[PDB]
């Protein structure tokens, strides 16, 4: 299920930027933003 | 939860105890008692309905008397109120044998004070559901008190609890207003008889009986006995006059 | 909240009040345990309310710690457990 | 008399009065004087709850040394004070050994004395098992290489800490990690290894909370 | 009244059964695993502990081994509150045997007495039983290596290979048909290794989750020697046995 | 299973429902009083209130005297009250004759709370419904007041209160020392120290009282007294003038 | 054994020899006669030293966990109530001497407990078999405003009478020096009077001088 | 008479677990977390003050007792019962050893009599379990540096570092990558001081935060001179002032 969140988080960050290319500086982000959630409570 | 009335040292949820409230009910289920105190000394009366006409007249003693400078009435469960003077007459009899000389009054309220708390705290005894009205004359001036079920008491003026309590003690404010500077031990003994008799409206029913006792040092000089003679009879018809 | 998610709150609603250059906010931040975003908008308010029957227009700093330990209690008396046990 | 705001307060007034070498003076001459609690410290005095006073001395005239030429010479005055503090309680040696460097890398001064003393403090912690002192001055030491412009010095120490702090502690610490990795390679006209450090950087920057200082650079 | 809040834990129920001991044999596959093992030429003894971490002191510690005797030897496994008040008791009832008879103690005067203790809570007392087992093992001239065990409810029978703790009857199973009357102590090594293997709930076995405690017999005859693994032993006969 | 909660044990929530009981005990009697720690010594207030004219002012109190260097008030059912003050004077004896020298007030409130605490564990016996506030003057540590919880948890204030308006009336004695900076109150004189907890409660209060409407407790170094009605009344004469 | 102490303006000091006393054969020459109540409080034992060397650490650990308790120092008051009522229960049967000494916040304080539970209070107290011989030489030299080089000096010399005066004491000389200010000084072997010479003649035997029936070895390590 | 309940409190639930001692130890998560790292040099325990009041004093409220002058103890939560076991603990502690075998116990030794204490009142009737949980923390010549986790059910377990209480969960994690074979005493105290930072919501300063390190024998500490052998004892409570010193020094 966490893997899964990482698919819809993984264009978020280009999404602000507003580019189609998606490098790794995006899914390094995501996964820093899942682990939070998980850690949390 | 359900139960918390069952058991002693279960407490309510609001900080109190059902068994103790329970006790106060019982202390208006039986004969009222009222007191006096003046400056000389202190004065108990107590009020005995008699059931019916098999009863001896003046052969029974309700005031239980601890040595001879306490006295001790009781309003309630019968067998309640002579264990906790049985008790007390121990405490007496253990303090003048180390302490010499006789306890005072506001001594010997602290012996009942605390018997009466440890009931309390076990569950596996009950709380004494008669309030006990004790006194007489201390080393110094006076005092009066009146141990509760629950076993708080303070200094009492006066001290009244029974069927009677609603109107007997509520008539002991007017003797304050009467003599404020202060009432002789004398006059105290009819004004006693007339209380008993102010709050007889509910007792109008039975058949009655009239047993007062005072202790001063004016006369008896720390001697408490019960009221004989045409003393007694003098009050009767000084307390029936205004009735 | 924290210190950060908090302070951003205060310093908005500031702006549209009238406080006193001395006042400081910063000191109630740090005091702050478990609180929302309802709880602070009652206490910019409480504050300059009591300025009113105190012959006051500008929020003091004495005010913001007197109207903040209303609303800083969340039961009744006990705030969530007190503490005991 | 003995007490320290007598002679502290009236050395700050001879700087400006008449030199700062008159008020100097009266701080040299606190080393062998002004008793204190606890143990000694040089061995002359007994300095312990004034020693941030005793730190002060020089905090007042760190500021002075750069008309004075002194420079060159500040490069042994920091290190002189790790040995004093050995006598007593070792409380104060992680003060000293960063609110100094905080006011000397403040005023200016040459590249080449701020690297030396930041390498003779690391020293200290090499003979002993220090970690966390060790670890606080290694990146306090490659921050002034990327003043000098050169990336020999400057990648040699990241490149050590790159691959600890990842799954050692001081999780909060990596992010200034990062971000001076990003500085290092923006003098080098590569956006693929500085764009990339900045991610690392404010990733752990939504976790754990960091200062003003830290989130506005 | 007291009446009320017993809740009578001693009483026969309409099954024939207690109701404390009952629910104290559970307690008991909640625990760790120990499984005892009596060879032809020693005992070998096999724990392994739960609850485990990095931040675990593997220096020195035995959580569910223990020492009685110089010749005997125990496995706890259970609760461990109610463990220490029963070996607490075990060697003052021994050395009460060494200090009259002045000899040493065999296992099954030892345990019977251990046994009457466990006994007396369900019976009198109006206590909790001991929600421990424990497997005593040592040596004896009477009747040689003697392995027994201990439960709940105060009953010892006499167990060549014993299991208890977590898949007792999963142990068990492999013990029953690996078992030899003529197994050494170093082929007894490798049945409690291959044993504790697949039967926990890890994938991997490492050697600080386990514990060890064998009795060996030297060259001279008639006295053994207690020897506790040590962490640096126990990963040692990992790589002999090919467990890993 | 729902007697759970009638007596102390581990509840599912991870607390004590009996202990909470505990403390909503000592609101039923609504008595507010604080103690102040003075510069030399610590002077002790509290509401005093009497219902009924029949009861004597002078024996009616709820500070009780437990040694000569150490004075107690305590806030609550004066049964239960009572009950810790005969134990706690037991305790300075114990001390005096076995252990050396008189006993200081720290020593007393982490026994009394000791106590309390096998109270609390044992499931036979009922927790205190009241709670132990024991000030006196230290040769040592000098002014110093320490709250014994009824659940057995004693630790220091600097100026403590009590009753359900504690919390209104904490407020007025922290916003004092948070101005001032200071822990305690810089006036030596032990007679301006009465004065200034009257003052704080007045306003807090908002009613002003009379000399029969509060007891003030004095605790010196080496010396404890209750002043009189007299004393007391002197107190609220200076108060009206200087404000 | 001979125990004395001197009690001056600030602190108290006692004294105490190192020859303990079985009777007529004296089995050891050098002991530590001053016991250890709590760490600022010291304690002198005299006459049989069997009883001292066991009441004091009874005693004391009580005292060390009322220490703990209170949260604050042992005083010397607080010690010599708990020995006081601890002879008592025994009716006295158990011979015992003791002395005690120590400051507290309070002031300095100097007692001396007998036997059966009687305390003694005074600047200067002697107790012990050898307590008459340095009676005489205290009092003598003994004076108000005494400092600490002067409660040295005499201490010393009433330990060093009951030497040459008494057969139950000699040896060395333990000087424990307790300060308000600073905290206790515990000297051992501070006056050595009786220092025995060389021997004339070297009795050390050669090998092989005593027969030797069986010779085994015994294991001790398991 | 005096009581009648003779039976135990704690009994077998049908899930196969006492629920006594297992409610025991959710009480013990309802209170200020405690924690403790244990080093080659020395043990370094700390812990938080959390005031009832704010008018309250923080020095007369000792979090961290003294059983012997070697070993430290720690508790969590409120600790209403650490009174008692304390009171009961130094009084075992001497009279099963320094009254017998005339010194102080080791911490291997005492954690046992600690627990022994608390392991009766999960069995004998008329009592209930302790809802605290401590740390034995000590130096002996044997073991030397250990810390014991004392579980409320009554077992005690050797850790080289843990965190128990409110924050227990987040705390015990991140001692595992901030600990090593190799650390000093005040190298450790850094590794106390960034745990507990984040677990303070409260006013963070040296007069809520009671740090208890054990280090060498400390002859200040001691009180008497002269004597080569006892050196003093080596647990030791840093003032108020001392710790102040090492939070800024993060």
């Amino acid at each position: 299920a966490d893997v899964k969140g990482v698919c819809t988080e993984a264009g978020m960050y280009a999404l602000r930027e507003r580019r189609i290319h998606v490098t790794q500086e995006d899914f390094e982000l995501a996964v820093g933003k899942v682990m939070n959630k998980n850690q949390e409570t | 939860g359900t139960g918390y009335d069952l058991s002693n040292s279960v407490f309510s949820p609001d900080g109190r105890n059902f068994q103790v409230e329970y006790a106060v009910k019982a202390v208006e289920n039986g004969t009222t008692s009222i007191g006096i105190k003046c400056n000389d000394g202190v004065v108990f009366a107590v009020e005995k309905l008699i059931t019916s006409k098999l009863l001896v007249p003046q052969k029974n003693v309700k005031i239980q008397v601890v040595d001879r400078h306490i006295g001790c009435v009781y309003s309630g469960l019968i067998p309640d109120g002579r264990h906790l003077v049985n008790r007390g007459r121990e405490e007496a009899a253990s303090f003048k044998k180390l302490y010499k000389t006789p306890i005072p009054i506001p001594a010997f309220a602290d012996r009942l004070g605390q018997y009466v708390q440890a009931h309390t705290l076990y569950n596996s005894v009950r709380p004494f559901g008669v309030s006990t009205i004790f006194g007489g004359v201390d080393k110094n001036g006076a005092h009066l008190y009146m141990l509760e079920p629950s076993g708080s008491y303070w200094g009492y003026k006066g001290a009244a609890t029974g069927k009677g309590r609603q109107s007997a003690k509520a008539e002991l404010e007017k003797l304050v207003d009467h003599h404020p500077e202060g009432l002789s031990a004398r006059e105290a003994v009819k004004q006693a008889a007339k209380i008993i008799y102010l709050a007889h409206e509910d007792n109008k029913e039975k058949d009655f009986e009239l047993e007062i006792s005072w202790c001063s040092l004016s006369e008896t000089n720390g001697l408490h006995k019960f009221v004989k003679g045409d003393l007694l009879q003098e009050a009767i018809d000084f307390a029936q006059k205004e009735i | 909240r924290d210190r950060r998610e908090r302070r951003l709150i205060f310093g908005t609603i500031a702006s549209k009040m009238s406080l006193a250059p001395e006042a400081d906010l910063d000191s109630l931040i740090i005091r702050n345990d478990s609180l929302s975003g309802a709880v602070i908008a009652a206490i910019m308010q409480e504050a300059g309310l009591r300025a009113v029957r105190k012959n006051r227009y500008v929020i003091l700093q004495s005010d913001l710690e007197e109207a903040y330990a209303t609303q800083v209690k969340t039961d009744n008396t006990v705030d969530k457990f007190d503490f005991y046990k | 008399m003995s007490l320290p705001g007598s002679k502290l307060e009236e050395a700050r007034r001879l700087v400006n009065e008449k030199q700062y070498n008159e008020a100097e003076q009266v701080y040299l001459s606190l080393l062998d004087k002004d008793s204190s609690q606890s143990s000694a410290a040089a061995g002359a005095s007994v300095d312990d709850k004034r020693r941030n006073e005793q730190e002060t001395s020089i905090l007042e005239l760190g500021q002075l040394y750069v008309t004075m030429g002194a420079k060159d010479k500040l490069r042994e005055f920091i290190p002189h004070s790790t040995e004093y503090m050995m006598q007593f309680a070792k409380s104060k040696t992680v003060k000293v050994l960063k609110t100094l460097i905080e006011k000397f890398e403040q005023v200016p001064d040459s590249l080449d004395d701020q690297i030396f003393v930041c390498e003779k403090s690391i020293e200290f912690a090499k003979r002993e098992k220090r970690v966390f002192l060790k670890h606080s001055l290694s990146i306090k030491l490659a921050t002034l290489h990327y003043q000098k412009k050169q990336y020999k010095d400057s990648l040699a120490l990241i490149n050590d800490l790159l691959r600890e702090f990842k799954k050692l502690d001081d999780k909060p610490s990596l992010v200034d990690v990062h971000l001076l990795e990003s500085k290092v390679y923006h003098k080098l006209r590569n956006l693929a290894k500085s764009k990339a450090s900045l991610t690392a950087a404010r990733t752990a920057a939504n976790s754990i909370y960091c200062p003003t200082q830290t989130v506005a650079e | 009244g007291s009446r009320r809040y017993d809740s009578r834990t001693t009483i026969f129920s309409p099954e024939g059964r207690l109701y404390q001991v009952e629910y104290a044999l559970e307690s008991i596959s909640h625990a760790g695993t120990a499984i005892g093992i009596m060879a032809s030429d020693g005992i070998v003894l096999a724990a392994e502990r739960k609850v485990t971490s990095t931040l675990l002191e593997q220096d020195t510690s035995t959580e569910k081994l223990y020492k009685l005797n110089d010749k005997i030897a125990v496995a706890v496994a259970g609760l461990t509150a109610d463990a220490e008040i029963l070996i607490n008791t075990a060697r003052i009832h021994a050395q009460n045997y060494l200090k009259t008879y002045n000899e040493d103690i065999p296992v099954e005067i030892l345990v019977r007495r251990l046994s009457d203790i466990k006994q007396g809570y369900t019976q009198h007392g109006g206590l909790r039983p001991f929600g421990v087992s424990f497997i005593y093992a040592g040596y004896d001239d009477r009747y040689g290596y003697q392995l027994y065990t201990s439960n709940p409810s105060g009953n010892y029978t006499g167990w060549k290979a014993i299991s208890v703790g977590a898949n007792t009857s999963a142990a068990q199973t492999l013990l029953q048909m690996d078992y030899k009357d003529d197994m050494k102590v170093d082929d007894a090594i490798e049945l409690a290794l291959k044993t504790l293997s697949k039967t926990t709930d890890s994938s991997a076995l490492t050697y600080d989750r386990l514990e060890f405690a064998t009795i060996r017999k030297g060259a001279n005859d008639g006295e053994v020697y207690q020897k506790i693994f040590k962490p640096q032993e126990i990963k040692d006969i990992l790589v002999k046995t090919g467990i890993t | 299973a729902g007697y759970d909660r009638h007596i102390t044990i581990f509840s599912p929530e991870g607390r004590l429902y009996q202990v909470e009981y505990a403390f909503k005990a000592t609101n039923q009697t609504n008595i507010n009083s604080l103690a102040v720690r003075g510069k030399d010594c610590t002077v002790v207030i509290s509401q005093k209130k009497v219902p009924d004219k029949l009861l004597d002012p002078t024996t009616v109190s709820y500070i009780f005297c437990i040694s000569r260097t150490i004075g107690m008030v305590v806030n609550g059912p004066i049964p239960d009250a009572r009950n810790a003050a005969l134990r706690a004077k037991a305790e300075a004896a114990e001390f005096r004759y076995k252990y050396g020298y008189d006993m200081p007030c720290d020593v007393l409130a982490k026994r009394m709370a000791n106590l309390s605490q096998i109270y609390t564990q044992r499931a036979y016996m009922r927790p205190l419904g009241v709670i132990l506030t024991f000030v006196s003057v230290d040769e040592e540590l000098g002014p110093s007041i320490y709250k014994t919880d009824p659940a057995g948890y004693y630790v220091g204030y600097k100026a403590t209160a009590t009753g359900p308006k504690q919390q209104e009336i904490t407020t007025n004695l922290e916003n004092h020392f948070k101005k001032s900076k200071i822990d305690h109150i810089n006036e030596e004189s032990w007679e301006k120290v009465v004065e200034f907890a009257i003052t704080h409660m007045i306003d807090a209060l908002g009613t002003e009282f009379s000399k029969n409407d509060l007891e003030v407790g004095v605790a010196t170094k080496d010396k404890f007294f209750t002043l009189s009605a007299e004393n007391i009344e002197e107190r609220l004469v200076a108060i009206a003038e200087q404000d | 054994t001979t125990i004395v102490g001197v009690k001056f303006n600030n602190g108290v000091v006692i004294a105490a020899d190192t020859r303990s006393t079985q009777g007529p054969i004296v089995a050891d020459k050098n002991c530590a006669k001053l016991h250890r109540i709590s760490p600022k409080i010291w304690c002198a034992g005299a006459g049989t030293a069997a009883d001292t060397e066991a009441v004091t650490q009874l005693i004391g650990s009580n005292i060390e966990l009322h220490s703990l308790y209170t949260s604050r120092e042992p005083r010397v008051v607080s010690a010599l109530q708990m020995l006081k009522q601890h002879l008592f229960k025994y009716q006295g049967h158990i011979g015992a001497y003791l002395i005690v000494a120590g400051v507290d916040p309070t002031g300095s304080h100097l007692f001396s407990i007998h036997a059966h539970g009687s305390t003694d209070v005074g600047y200067y107290l002697s107790l012990g078999s050898g307590s008459l011989a340095a009676m005489a030489v205290l009092e003598s030299h003994w004076k108000q405003d005494l400092t600490k080089e002067e409660a040295i000096k005499l201490a010393s010399d009433a330990i060093q009478a009951g030497i040459w005066n008494d057969l139950g004491s000699g040896s060395n000389v333990d000087v424990c020096v307790m300060e308000i200010g600073k905290d206790a000084e515990y000297l051992r072997n501070y006056l050595t009077p009786n220092v025995r010479e060389e021997k004339q003649k070297s009795y050390k035997f050669p090998r092989g001088t005593t027969a030797v029936l069986k010779e085994s070895i015994v294991n001790i390590c398991d | 008479m005096t009581d009648r309940y003779s039976f135990s409190l704690t009994t077998f639930s049908p899930s196969g677990k006492l629920g006594q001692i297992d409610y025991a130890l959710t009480a013990v998560k309802q209170g200020v977390t405690s924690l403790g790292i244990k080093a080659t040099n020395g043990v370094v325990i700390a812990t938080e003050k959390k005031s009832s009041s704010p008018l309250a004093m923080s020095e007369t409220l000792s979090k961290v007792s003294l059983l012997t002058p070697d070993i430290g103890a720690v508790y969590s939560g409120m600790g209403p019962d650490y009174r008692v076991l304390v009171d009961k603990s130094r009084k075992v502690a001497h009279t099963s050893y320094k009254r017998i075998y005339g010194e102080y116990p080791p911490t291997k030794l005492l954690v046992s009599e600690v627990a022994k204490i608390m392991q009766e009142a999960t069995q004998s009737g008329g009592v209930r379990p302790f809802g605290v949980s401590l740390l034995i923390a000590g130096h002996d010549e044997f073991n030397g540096f250990s810390l014991y986790q004392v579980d409320p059910s009554g077992s005690y377990f050797p850790w080289k570092a843990t965190a128990i209480g409110k924050g227990s969960v987040a705390a015990k994690t991140f001692l595992e990558k901030r600990w090593n074979d190799e650390l000093e005493l005040e190298d450790a105290i850094h590794i106390a001081l960034l745990t507990l930072k984040e677990s303070v919501e409260g006013e963070f300063n040296g007069d809520t935060i009671e740090l208890a390190i054990i280090g060498d024998e400390n002859p200040d500490l001691l009180g008497y001179t002269g004597i080569p052998t006892d050196k003093g004892p080596r647990f030791r409570k840093l003032t108020s002032q001392e710790i102040n010193d090492r939070l800024e020094a993060l």
